[PDB]
DNA sequence: CTGGAGAATCCCGGTGCCGAGGCCGCTCAATTGGTCGTAGACAGCTCTAGCACCGCTTAAACGCACGTACGCGCTGTCCCCCGCGTTTTAACCGCCAAGGGGATTACTCCCTAGTCTCCAGGCACGTGTCAGATATATACATCCTGT
DNA sequence: ACAGGATGTATATATCTGACACGTGCCTGGAGACTAGGGAGTAATCCCCTTGGCGGTTAAAACGCGGGGGACAGCGCGTACGTGCGTTTAAGCGGTGCTAGAGCTGTCTACGACCAATTGAGCGGCCTCGGCACCGGGATTCTCCAG
């Protein structure tokens, strides 16, 4: 049968999701996370629909900005694979940890 | 609980694709959803203390936007 | 039925002087409203400190030349002062 | 029987309002008093920066063969120009996406 | 011969209630003056926005409880609110 | 023949001044008007944070066997406490130096 | 004035690197640290001079430096 | 017999030496000629206070020592102990300066 | 690995010098005691929109498998950096001295707040059509085994 | 390197929907003209502080010679992650309904700006003596070569 060698579907997905503007986390399991991170500050809080979509445009902008920084840490160590050494380095240099 | 698991392995993997990531080690998917929830615990606890100050019960869209701006993470498109 | 203000009238006039056959979305107009509000409060926030540091009580155009030179980078601050002094010069002549 | 009312934005030849910016300075708790040339100077700086973005965002829309500027074209306008990228380096634009760059180590050869 | 203000009188009173047999340099007092001025303008700068966001015109103690809870981290904000409400409670009783 | 003047810092039992903080709020361009409990609340928060640092800086001075707090002891007080380090994480203290830490890869074994 | 960036000598960059816990230093680190620091001074002095001539005085004061560092997000205590 | 320490050991004792002090590590006169050389690109015949040069003094070493902390962890991450000028370029791009 | 050698930091103790601390005028900013108007509290009411539910579709997550390319360890070689001695340079010190410009105090005038009145610019609301999203089928470009 | 096949991907046409662009009517925020009080601009003066210069001391910088530890290229071995297929799994839609809370209006009352006359807290200057900085000296710790 036909078979792509490993590294060619991964590059067309980098080309795919850098062309779009969609939200990459599903909508409903992200609303259920927000509603339980906010339940230990006040009980029975309510949310606008544009207040949860404001949190998701910010969390995906934070993580995509983190994975650009964590990719330059793996290239710097002569790898191409990300591993959580690289995340923990990029968190430290930006003053987050 | 069990809601942090809803940010799935292919959802983190395609956020990594927008950042340019070629291949992901398997111990990242429990790493980033720990990084994500630390981020939301800082934005929401400033969002919901804007709702207490305004004596509201709902979290408006401006309360997320004002909470993000004071972390140096300003957002355009919601007010 | 409250009346709320934006800059969407004025952004759409500047767009028709630059690209007269181009439109804009609603979501892209809400970003251009967020841009103008942000750059307003950066410049008015910095000019508020320049007047306070020199123990003045008036924000003049000279506290806004300096706040433009502090905030806007490089050549983008050089054309914005040229666009600013020309509007004040035309205003005092009319 | 006085005179026809001329806007202060037309005394300076501007499109952004001078009278609204003068109110927002005087009611925004910035100083005790506001000079008369101060909203004229500030409404011209705000008009230049929107004319700078809408020129670049209008170019990115015709390169994608569209006639309406969506927030993708505002993202591409700002992150490609080097001076607007530094003015807006800490700013997230909603529904803007990113710019396509693959690191050259990842490309196969 | 102008008279310029600092907090050096008040820092030296708090030091003698905490460590009554300990002194301070002049350069370390100029840092404690820079600390008090900085934390003042963070809290008064954040309370200025809380009053503006809710379309109020008065900064009360309730806009300073919220600005303390926003700015000070963790347990350091929890003792500072306890120290704040106790001073307002003692002030209204006297 | 009225009454002896009592300071507002002594009505609340504080050492930081309430009357000075009330003037700096009302002349600092923060709002149109300032509540009466607002400088009382703010001068108590400022007094707690200096009492928190001078307690930790006074401990670092007696651990170096000195009786005067120099700016080294203020640097050691802030960067060792975890809550003051995050409040003052973007702040340079002059003549403060750093904290001694060698990375464990660099130590020989 | 001219050719003053080499006043920041090779043993002075080394003593700065060892307060930051650096054990071994490559020899090409020195020409970049001349350039990294010169970029940083060209941004603080550029703002500090802007605060002086706004006030119309020929002397760059210490408060102008403290203000110019504060608007870059690097607040400095000890000078006012 | 001529006595020599092994390469590395006096490097550690002067990591301990300068992390304990507060002294200014750049010599003061060549730094003051540098500030006045850079400042001529913006105004001619400027004057400086003595404490304005010493405020630029204190700020620049704090920037560099903080940068040499961040560039050291970029070199240990790449499994070496020598900092190379590619490590400064990584630390100055993750923080958002370049 | 197991001890003497030698270098460096350390703890001690004494002598000088100055910066902290505590004092004393005196100036001015905080205080006390009234008064006046409006900001914000509290009540009532409207109706927006947030939460909850069920059902059906199917896109997307999940699980399993296979094999390949990557991470990682080991090894070896060269050359680059570190430690140290000798010589050179200029930072550092204290002192001398002119004068530029910061930091005041007066004095006046003109610019901005404030007010009343008039009115058009800009907001909310409809309302229809064209940009564009979606489908469907191409040619085209690209990856990959076998060559 | 090279050709064919196969799987994604750009190109082009057709169609529908709904969101932009525009028009219209009304309201309130901006502009007109005016008045008066204080902010700030201008002038004069004073003296702090900044620049410039000079000579003696010596610390720190520059140079240079060994040589050894570490960078770094290369290799091989074995996990582990990518690709793909089949099977669950709930996300997404849309439709319906309920109502909690946002938002608005219209009271009035307590709170804060404002004023003025008064006084004591805080500030600048002026001294003194003790912390502490440093120099001399012997002792402890610690690195490293040979055993």
């Amino acid at each position: 049968p036909h078979r792509y060698r490993p590294g060619t579907v991964a590059l067309r997905e980098i080309r795919r999701y850098q062309k779009s503007t969609e939200l990459l986390i599903r909508k409903l399991p992200f609303q259920r996370l927000v509603r339980e991170i906010a339940q230990d500050f006040k009980t029975d809080l309510r949310f606008q629909s544009s207040a949860v979509m404001a949190l998701q445009e910010a969390c995906e902008a934070y993580l995509v900005g983190l994975f650009e920084d964590t990719n330059l840490c793996a290239i710097h160590a002569k790898r191409v694979t990300i591993m959580p050494k690289d995340i923990q380095l990029a968190r430290r240099i930006r003053g987050e940890r | 609980r069990d809601n942090i698991q809803g940010i799935t392995k292919p959802a983190i993997r395609r956020l990594a694709r927008r950042g340019g990531v070629k291949r992901i080690s398997g111990l990242i998917y429990e790493e980033t959803r720990g990084v994500l929830k630390v981020f939301l615990e800082n934005v929401i606890r400033d969002a919901v203390t804007y709702t207490e100050h305004a004596k509201r019960k709902t979290v408006t869209a401006m309360d997320v936007v004002y909470a993000l701006k004071r972390q140096g993470r300003t957002l355009y498109g919601f007010g | 039925r409250s009346r709320k203000e934006s800059y969407s009238v004025y952004v759409y006039k500047v767009l028709k002087q630059v690209h007269p056959d181009t439109g804009i979305s609603s979501k892209a107009m809400g970003i251009m409203n967020s841009f103008v509000n942000d750059i307003f409060e950066r410049i008015a926030g910095e000019a508020s400190r320049l007047a306070h540091y020199n123990k003045r009580s008036t924000i003049t155009s000279r506290e806004i030349q300096t706040a433009v030179r502090l905030l806007l980078p490089g050549e983008l601050a050089k054309h914005a002062v040229s666009e600013g002094t020309k509007a004040v010069t035309k205003y005092t002549s009319a | 029987a006085r005179a026809k009312a001329k806007t202060r934005s037309s005394r300076a030849g501007l499109q952004f309002p001078v009278g609204r910016v003068h109110r927002l300075l005087r009611k925004g708790n910035y100083s005790e008093r506001v000079g008369a040339g101060a909203p004229v100077y500030l409404a011209a700086v705000l008009e230049y920066l929107t004319a700078e973005i809408l020129e670049l965002a209008g170019n990115a829309a015709r390169d994608n063969k569209k006639t309406r500027i969506i927030p993708r074209h505002l993202q591409l306008a700002i992150r490609n120009d080097e001076e607007l990228n530094k003015l807006l380096g800490r700013v997230t634009i909603a529904q803007g996406g990113v710019l396509p760059n693959i690191q050259a180590v990842l490309l196969p050869k």
